[PDB]
């Protein structure tokens, strides 16, 4: 049962997470001085900029190939105090992203430093012998 | 026995495609701003990397080549950009009153006219020499009033005296992800599969020589001379000839012309022709008869490979067209010559006394079908002499109801793209598709 | 033993597949409105778009970082009936790409669906406990 | 403790390697014929070209997802004869990059050929049964 791109946008966070493959596909795919040509040229560069931007963040988080990825960062109660039943079976990703918007910058900083900035050195020393 | 597909990234697989190629010229330091190299063309690498591909047989088609159609649009685009900031001669459409330079029983006329000046209210009357080919009468009844050849049809722009028209080698390169395949077959005709195939990133030094009938300063053919044509049995398609032994031709302009700079506006400087100091001698070109006849004889031996072992082959002068397609037109030192090739094609073939070719010189030219724009070549001060290297010909049959008894060949130049086909026949642009699937006995580890 | 770019174009698929790094390298690397500048800018965007096109397909196949990647798709006999010795020791990648060119779109469609569209759900359910 | 972009430029190579995520973030991110537009558009294209250039090498080196990556290439003494104490706890990446600059090209050639050009073929033969 597929609804389409952003089809589960109003769904709960648990029902929308089951269709992450849908939004991942439709996220990248005499004179040429026409105004439309300039618009097409600047739109293609704009498109690959946002695509590589998301893949860059997934690269420094050690989640390059996966769509659901677990980490080492413990969830701070100051970000949200809701229960697991109150998030995945009561809230949508839209109103959830609006609630964590004030802490997404801090989470990303800890998301790359606490683990994959530390894991690569620990994995280097674990594979030392 | 259990087979599974496998992804291979980097497989040597290419496909016929057309992309945007770019310029390349060597580090020639120097009088500059030539039209073709422009301000900046990509500097050629100190060492080109030609890599031969063994056991590779690729199809080539010099007539459906996209490199020619792009290059023709590149040369035309470079021409307009080098004339836009130059002086436009739109006010030079005044009625000219001319006379003949004191000889009894002339190709140039002395004309006086009113011209504008640096100031609006002030006018000047100047005298200047013009060629008869750049001037048409206005009364045809007839009086002695004339006008410019273009002023009735198209605008005219004077070429800047700083830019040069000398062709320098231009290398066409392929962008990343694309490659150019060169066919190194000595006996390679127009189309067909090429046995010996190599690959390069840029083409060789191709000199964009704008010519008619005769191909000057072109690349020679190895071993025997080559006759390439899209359809040899078709008269409507031109016949591209490539020599193996180059023929020499010396062209001179004995007239010692003088540059007469007259100001026609604020910053506008129009350079006319002053009185010729010395004798009046019309231009010409000398061709060694012994070498020309020998080379022409080497041509008919290869023409018989497509029209019977024994047949009648004749050569006559161009019977169709006017102006530039009936004469050997080319640039030499800045002035534009128009040489009558009647003395070259005057033989019939069956079973140190150089040839002279009279030439005429223009100054208002209409090249590349350009309906709308005309260029005024400024007078080159001094005596002009250039030595060229005719390596090819552009011929065309006459056809008719002949029962394959006799066969005539006449020179022509219906288009300019035939000049680039003589230097792009071996190259071919293809895109690289590195994705390839293949079955093996390998399965992904579940882990 | 390196021959150069496209050096193994005429060799067998077994000898050409050992030089995948050769073609992979040379695959990506007052007014500027000149005919040469506009062409240059449009060529660089064209180059990086062809590159990200192949990387995108390798992303939905789970083969993003690898040069030789094995899958779960079974090879159908309708695509080619030749044996491994008749393919890897008789054919080149050029004439092999011509024979399967009528099936490459079907293989690509099954290559994204048979494994990484199914594995990710099973990878989530196997690592769920 | 984060200092900022290029914060560990003057630090030791061992202390600088603990802040690889800092340089990784700040590395990629009627008529528009204005001189500044032409510059700005040409700067974005030039930026994404250099980013994919490095990621291109990380693909052929098998180090696509990681920031610290161990290899199979043995270090030749002709490149540098210093010991781990003199390199990681006395030298900076700047003066280290200056000392290996005469051999970085040679190292790169073995870095793509010795391992991932050989490992993927062995991975195919080891996973063959
Ligand atoms: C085919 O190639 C030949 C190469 O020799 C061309 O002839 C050469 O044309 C150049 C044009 O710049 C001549 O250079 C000029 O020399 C005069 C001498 O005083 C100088 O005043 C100019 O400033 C310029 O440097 C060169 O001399 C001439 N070659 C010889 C031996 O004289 C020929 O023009 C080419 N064919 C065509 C159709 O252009
Ligand atoms: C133009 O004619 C000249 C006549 O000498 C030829 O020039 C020589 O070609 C050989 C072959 O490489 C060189 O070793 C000489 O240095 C050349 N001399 C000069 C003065 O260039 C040349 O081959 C002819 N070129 C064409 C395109 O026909
Ligand atoms: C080609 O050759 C013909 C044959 O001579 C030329 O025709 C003559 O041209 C002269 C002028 O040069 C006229 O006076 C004659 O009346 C023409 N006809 C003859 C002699 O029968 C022709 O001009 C030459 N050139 C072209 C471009 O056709
Ligand atoms: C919309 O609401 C209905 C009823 O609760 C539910 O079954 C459906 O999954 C919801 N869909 C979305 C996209 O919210
Ligand atoms: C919890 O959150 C506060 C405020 O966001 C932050 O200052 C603190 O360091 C966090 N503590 C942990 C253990 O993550
Ligand atoms: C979690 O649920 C319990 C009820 O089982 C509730 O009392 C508690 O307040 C909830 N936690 C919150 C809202 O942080
Ligand atoms: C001037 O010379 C040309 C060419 O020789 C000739 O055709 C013309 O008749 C001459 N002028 C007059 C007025 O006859
Ligand atoms: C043009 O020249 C004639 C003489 O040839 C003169 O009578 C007339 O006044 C001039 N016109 C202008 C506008 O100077
Ligand atoms: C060129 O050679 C090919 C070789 O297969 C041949 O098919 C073709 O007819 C030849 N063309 C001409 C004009 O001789
Ligand atoms: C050209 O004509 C002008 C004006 O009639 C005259 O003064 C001059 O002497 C002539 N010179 C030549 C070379 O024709
Ligand atoms: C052309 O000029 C060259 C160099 O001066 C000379 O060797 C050759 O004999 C000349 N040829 C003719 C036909 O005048
Ligand atoms: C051209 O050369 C051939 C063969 O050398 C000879 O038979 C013929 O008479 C020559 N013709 C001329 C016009 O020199
Ligand atoms: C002429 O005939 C000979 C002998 O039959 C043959 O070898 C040669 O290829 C033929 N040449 C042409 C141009 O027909
Ligand atoms: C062509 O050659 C014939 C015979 O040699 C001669 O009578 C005629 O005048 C020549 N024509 C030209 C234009 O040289
Ligand atoms: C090949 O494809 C046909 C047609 O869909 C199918 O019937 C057959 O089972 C397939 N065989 C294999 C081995 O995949
Ligand atoms: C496969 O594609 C080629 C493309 O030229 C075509 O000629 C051939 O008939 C096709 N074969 C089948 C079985 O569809
Ligand atoms: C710079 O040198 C000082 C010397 O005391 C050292 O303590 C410090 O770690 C170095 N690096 C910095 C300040 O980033
Ligand atoms: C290091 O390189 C030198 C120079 O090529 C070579 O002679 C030597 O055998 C190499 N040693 C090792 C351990 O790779
Ligand atoms: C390491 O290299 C340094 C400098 O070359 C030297 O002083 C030292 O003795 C070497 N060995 C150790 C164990 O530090
Ligand atoms: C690199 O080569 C240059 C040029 O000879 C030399 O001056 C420099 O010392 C070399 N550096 C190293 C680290 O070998």
């Amino acid at each position: 049962v597929f609804l389409g791109f952003l089809g589960a946008a109003g769904s709960t966070m648990g029902a929308a997470s089951m269709t992450l493959t849908v939004q991942a596909r439709n996220l990248l795919s005499l004179l040429k001085l026409t105004v439309w040509g300039i618009k097409q040229l600047q739109a293609r560069v704009l498109a690959v900029e946002r695509y590589l931007r998301d893949q860059q963040l997934l690269g420094i988080w050690g989640c390059s190939g996966k769509l659901i990825c677990c980490t080492n960062v413990p969830w701070n109660s100051s970000w949200s105090n809701r229960n697991l039943s109150e998030i995945w079976d009561n809230m949508t990703w839209l109103q959830w992203d609006k609630e964590i918007s004030n802490y997404t910058q801090i989470i990303y900083g800890l998301l790359e430093e606490s683990q994959n900035q530390q894991e690569k050195n620990e994995q280097d020393l674990l594979a030392l012998d | 026995e259990n087979l599974w597909v496998t992804v291979y990234y980097g497989v040597p697989v290419w496909k016929d495609a057309e992309t945007t190629l770019f310029c390349a010229s060597d580090a020639k330091a120097y009088k500059k701003h030539n039209v073709w190299a422009t301000h900046a063309c990509v500097p050629t690498d100190p060492n080109p990397q030609e890599i031969h591909l063994e056991n590779v047989t690729e199809e080539f088609n010099m007539w459906k080549n996209n490199m020619v159609e792009q290059m023709h649009t590149d040369i035309i685009s470079l021409w307009d950009q080098s004339l836009k900031p130059c002086v436009k001669l739109t006010p030079l459409c005044v009625t000219l009153q001319c006379t003949n330079v004191n000889i009894t029983d002339g190709e140039l006329k002395n004309c006086s006219f009113n011209m504008t000046t640096e100031l609006r209210d002030k006018r000047q009357k100047v005298h200047a020499l013009f060629y008869k080919l750049d001037i048409v009468p206005i009364n045809e009844n007839q009086n002695t009033s004339y006008r410019l050849i273009n002023c009735n049809t198209a605008a005219i722009t004077q070429a800047c005296p700083k830019v040069s028209f000398e062709p320098i080698p231009i290398h066409y390169c392929a962008p990343a992800g694309f490659a150019i395949l060169k066919c190194k077959d000595k006996k390679f005709n127009g189309t067909g599969p090429c046995p010996s195939v190599s690959t390069v990133q840029c083409t060789h030094g191709i000199k964009p020589v704008v010519s008619t009938q005769l191909l000057l300063n072109g690349s020679l053919a190895e071993e025997e001379v080559m006759i390439r044509s899209e359809d040899i049995r078709d008269n409507a398609k031109n016949i591209l000839v490539q020599f193996n032994t180059p023929v020499q031709i010396n062209c001179t302009r004995p007239n010692n012309n003088t540059r007469k700079s007259i100001r026609i506006g604020p910053g506008q400087w129009f350079y006319a022709t002053g009185d010729i100091i010395g004798d009046i001698r019309q231009a010409h070109c000398n061709v060694s008869k012994a070498t020309w006849n020998e080379t022409l004889g080497k041509v008919v031996k290869q023409l018989r490979k497509h029209f019977g072992n024994n047949t009648i082959i004749r050569f006559a002068n161009s019977s169709g067209g006017d102006l530039e397609v009936t004469t050997h037109s080319f640039n030499c030192g800045g002035e534009f010559f128009y040489c009558d090739t009647s003395g070259l094609f005057n033989s019939t073939w069956i079973s140190n006394d150089s040839i002279t070719l009279p030439c005429r010189i223009k100054q208002i030219i209409n090249m590349w079908q350009r309906i709308g724009q005309a260029m005024y070549a400024p007078p080159i001060q001094g005596v002009i002499r250039c030595v060229s290297n005719i390596t090819g010909l552009i011929l065309t049959r006459d056809g008719g109801s002949t029962d394959s008894t006799t066969e005539t060949f006449r020179p022509s130049g219906g288009d300019m793209r035939d000049n680039w086909r003589s230097e792009l026949y071996k190259y071919k642009v293809v895109k690289i598709e590195p994705l390839g699937v293949a079955p093996t006995r390998c399965k992904r580890r579940v882990v």
